[PDB]
């Protein structure tokens, strides 16, 4: 499987929930980001496909106040803007 | 939970 390299701010977010490396598979990037969203309770308790991130570092990195987990192409594009070229 | 089931669908696209 192909390895990708996070920029310094995205790297610090993954290491806050146990990550130990400088490079990752895309399945590993999605594992640590999901664990981050659930331990900080950023998902809406009633409608659980909505993530609210205005007052979190995740909102500064992605450039939005909120997003839907149904929008698969938009989420892969937000991750790509945060990888080393 | 419902969040974990929506997030598993992204995993399928990798
Ligand atoms: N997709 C390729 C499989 C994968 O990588 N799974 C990620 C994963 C596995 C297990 C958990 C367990 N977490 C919970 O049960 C908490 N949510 C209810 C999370 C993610």
């Amino acid at each position: 499987e192909t390895l990708v390299r996070p920029k310094p701010e995205l790297l610090k977010l993954l290491k806050s929930v146990g990550a130990q490396k400088d490079t990752y598979t895309m399945k590993e990037v999605l594992f640590y980001l999901g664990q981050y969203i659930m331990t900080k309770r950023l998902y809406d308790e009633k409608q659980q496909h909505i993530v609210y991130c205005s007052n979190d570092l995740l909102g500064d990195l992605f450039g939005v106040p909120s997003f839907s987990v149904k929008e698969h192409r938009k989420i892969y594009t937000m991750i790509y803007r945060n990888l080393v070229v | 939970l419902t969040f974990e089931q929506y997030w598993a669908q992204l995993e399928s696209a990798a």
